[PDB]
């Protein structure tokens, strides 16, 4: 299962 | 979010200054891994005070701590040596559930930290205006926290609720309520009478 | 940076003339990702060629496996034709059943 | 990582459209959340603003009433169309730098929206400072000043204590809420009071200044008259005292 | 030790609409998922038989995550272009690799999270799972944003929790294949290159996992400087191949020995040219 939180670089 | 429901216990809490306050939250979803706590003072924004994640059992920041039991699905906020300034609505949240992403909030806990009055000196003083002949108000002050400031049945008399001030510099806290009326006949005893004021009330003549 | 593709042309099983097998063209160590790969039978484009999904190695360079079902013979020539930005002309690597 | 809102307070006549901004001041946000709070202080999620997609409304939200627009990576707007008195509430947004499954959220200051059927009922406060009693000074060696703000409508007022031109917080306490001057009507003007307690020695010095400030939030420039009274514009109404020696 | 990894590739393409996002997932050396944003309705797809057991909600959950990533990488690509003062006419690539290594128990042994820009290291999460290593100052702008957003804390909770739990579930569901080491089928071939020098080729075939050691020895001395080693390659059936070659003068064929190390082998193999 992938990581479900993403933060713009 | 569809599968997440956060429940806050208790909904209201009164604690004595210096005592500890514990607010417990329960959650339902296994996809919950982030658990924040917000403090909201009246008319102000919820402020993040502490949070915890699913890989941590306990986190402590001075007088505030949070604990998590991920197997039982509950987390708690612990405030130690409560101060009257901790009085606010506290909200917990979880980030689990399926569907649209969101934090799922608890409905809140109104925390009331009752101040400790070590040297009560109850009194009803009459105060005069600075600016002009505006002219006067009644101040019931220095009563302990056991005193209940009841509203008046006379529509022309107004009584505010009790209110605590802290003189930080000299380790002193005190309660006060104000009364006034537009009627000429009004005396400071009409508002702060025997049913409200303690028997040791200093009540000088104006 | 840019990395030119490394090419290996080989069969899934030990080559046996007349016996059905799979011809593989493993393109690795290339950067950026855009790449054109053709499997050739006697210098002509094999039409039914499949490829693995794009992935990369620890050094960030990309790798892909292009493959087709084939039947090796003693005299038919098999090759892999690759084009990438780092190549002025398509690179052709002939299949050698001993490598 | 602050989030802000504009306006912070709105008083408008029924039928007007009110646009509220939510801005991430120092981060980019793909998502913003809009909430509504009533006296029963729970945070009611209304809608989720999505960058490059239509808003996601919660169950029970009149969609056509509340228009949500994700304008950019920093701004989301909420529009309350044809506002009516029942739409009066505290509208608050949140945003965070992390996208996907919601993480740390930062709330805006909130917007207090007050919708009135008739703007004739708007009034600023009258403010008075009451000097500490001699009886209190003699008995306690402390001196309590009392500020009183009366006759204001609506409940849009903020009170502070200024000693020698600087704002104070120590020895201060303001009523958590105003009281209805007539607790038996829809429209009832309000009254609020506050207290500042200093040592008797501090009140005695005539070099010391005491000011009670009441920031009132009323009408704006565009709102126009048909009456004879003074314009109930957003203003500061103050009352002051000076040190008293005896 | 067992591992789970996700590999992301985000590429801008100035004259082909908006950026393309591709994700692939692996359990050890077996690929099990893919997603490619280059479709009208992109969806996550199975790539191993043991993942087809997961129901529709699992596929929707994955799709929602990879759609968030498509949007997020579009903005990251724009931001990185600004840090490097690059033109909007050029095509750029962000790559990311993250995942967990499992211990003999079912415990997180090591967590990972690395990003690259145009094929070079950009930012990586350190071993402590609480701090970053930035390659340059552009990466330190990203690091500042990620420290303010507490990305290292979010990753640590993922890596210590869901990453190892889902890896353990996958290893159980696909145990017949994922928990079975296929030892290499070995042999040594002989190829004359000239009249008095012939190449000896040591073959390792049909092995799983890909990790293998192939070495040539002249009487027992590591011929590492003279050995030609080909990169491990996929057979296309989820198994791997590799060979090690040596140019040997004609006569001393019995002097050289090949050494094979693989987890599928009870003891390491020693081979020579027969006959």
């Amino acid at each position: 299962l992938p990581f479900d939180k993403a933060t713009i670089m | 979010s569809a599968g997440e429901n956060v429940e806050q216990h208790p909904s209201t809490l009164s604690v004595q200054e210096g005592d500890s306050a514990v607010i417990k939250c329960t959650y339902s979803d296994s996809a919950s891994n982030y658990f924040p706590w917000y403090k909201q003072e009246l008319g102000k924004r919820p402020q993040l005070i502490i949070d915890i994640r699913s890989n941590v059992g306990e986190k402590k920041d001075q007088r505030i701590a949070v604990t998590l039991n991920k197997t039982a699905k509950h987390f708690s906020l612990h405030i130690t040596e409560t101060q009257p300034e901790d009085s606010a609505v506290y909200f917990c949240a979880a980030d689990g559930g399926a569907g649209s992403y969101q934090l799922t909030f608890g409905k809140g806990t109104k925390l009331s930290v009752i101040p400790n009055i070590q040297n009560p000196d109850p009194a009803v003083y009459q105060l005069r205006d600075s600016k002009s002949s505006d002219k006067s108000v009644c101040l019931f002050t220095d009563f302990d926290s056991q005193t209940n400031v009841s509203q008046s049945k006379d529509s022309d008399v107004y009584i505010t609720d009790k209110c605590v001030l802290d003189m930080r510099s000299m380790d002193f806290k005190s309660n006060s309520a104000v009364a006034w009326s537009n009627k000429s006949d009004f005396a400071c005893a009409n508002a702060f009478n025997n049913s409200i004021i303690p028997e040791d009330t200093f009540f000088p003549s104006p | 940076i840019q990395r030119t593709p490394k090419i290996q042309v080989y069969s899934r099983h030990p080559a046996e003339n007349g016996k059905s097998n799979f011809l593989n063209c493993y393109v690795s160590g290339f950067h950026p990702s855009d790449i054109e790969v053709d499997l050739l039978k006697n210098g002509e484009r094999i039409e039914k060629v499949e490829h693995s999904d794009l992935s990369f190695s620890k050094d960030w360079s990309f790798y892909l496996l292009y493959y087709t079902e084939f039947t090796p013979t003693e005299k038919d020539e098999y090759a892999c034709r690759v084009n990438h930005v780092t190549l002025s002309q398509p690179k052709i690597v002939k299949w050698d059943r001993d490598m | 990582a602050v989030v802000s809102q504009h306006p912070s307070r709105v008083i408008c006549k029924s039928g007007t459209s009110v646009k509220i901004e939510c801005r991430s001041l120092d981060f980019q946000a793909t998502t913003m959340f809009w909430y509504r709070q009533f006296p029963k202080q729970s945070l009611m999620l209304m809608a989720t603003s999505n960058e490059g997609s239509k808003a996601t409304y919660e169950q029970g939200v009149e969609k056509d009433k509340f228009l949500i627009n994700h304008a950019s990576l920093t701004l989301s707007t909420l529009t309350v169309t044809s506002a009516h008195p029942e739409d009066s509430s505290f509208y608050i947004c949140s945003a965070g730098p992390t996208s996907g499954r919601t993480d740390t959220q930062y709330f805006g200051p909130g917007t207090r929206l007050t919708v009135l059927e008739d703007l004739k009922n708007v009034f600023p406060p009258e403010v008075a400072v009451f000097e500490p009693s001699e009886a209190e000074i003699s008995h306690t060696q402390k001196a309590t000043l009392v500020c009183l703000a009366t006759g204001f409508y609506p409940d849009h007022v903020e009170l502070s204590w200024w000693v020698n031109g600087k704002e104070v917080h120590s020895g201060v306490c303001t009523d958590p809420q105003p009281l209805k001057e007539q607790p038996a009507l829809n429209d009832s003007r309000y009254a609020l009071s506050s207290r500042l307690r200093v040592s008797a020695t501090f009140w005695q010095n005539p070099r010391n200044h005491f000011r009670c400030q009441v920031q009132f939030y009323g009408l704006s420039e565009n709102d126009e008259w048909t009456q004879d009274r003074a314009k109930p514009v957003t203003q500061i109404v103050s009352a002051e005292a000076w040190g008293r020696a005896d | 030790s067992h591992s789970m990894r996700y590999f992301y590739t985000a590429m801008s393409r100035p004259g082909r609409g908006e950026p393309r996002f591709i994700a692939v997932g692996y359990v050890d050396d077996t690929q099990f998922v893919r997603f490619d944003s280059d479709a009208a309705s992109p969806r996550t797809e199975p790539r191993a038989p043991w993942i087809e057991q997961e129901g529709p909600e699992y596929w929707d959950r994955n799709t929602q995550i990879f759609k968030t990533n498509t949007q997020t990488y579009r903005e990251s690509l724009r931001n990185l272009r600004g840090y490097y003062n690059q033109s909007e006419a050029g095509s750029h690539i962000i790559q990311r690799m993250y995942g967990c290594d499992l211990g003999p128990d079912g415990r997180l042994l090591r967590g990972h999270d690395q990003s690259a820009y145009d094929g070079k290291d950009y930012i990586a999460l350190n071993e402590d799972l609480s701090s970053w290593t930035a390659a340059d100052t552009a990466a330190q702008i990203t690091q500042r944003k990620w420290e303010a957003a507490r990305v290292a804390e979010q990753l640590r909770a993922y890596l210590e929790g869901l990453c190892v739990e889902w890896l353990r579930r996958y290893l159980e569901n696909g145990k017949e294949t994922l928990q079975r080491a296929d030892p290499p089928k070995t042999h040594v071939t002989h190829h004359p290159v000239s009249d008095h020098e012939a190449t000896l080729r040591c073959w390792a075939l049909g092995f799983y996992p890909a990790e293998i050691t192939l070495t040539w020895q002249r009487d027992g001395e590591d011929q590492t400087q003279d050995t030609e080693l080909v990169e491990t390659r996929p057979a296309g059936d989820r198994t791997f191949q590799k060979w090690a070659a040596v140019v040997v003068p004609s006569g001393e064929e019995q002097r050289y020995t090949c050494h094979v190390q693989h987890e599928g082998l009870p003891k390491p193999l020693t081979l020579r040219w027969e006959p």
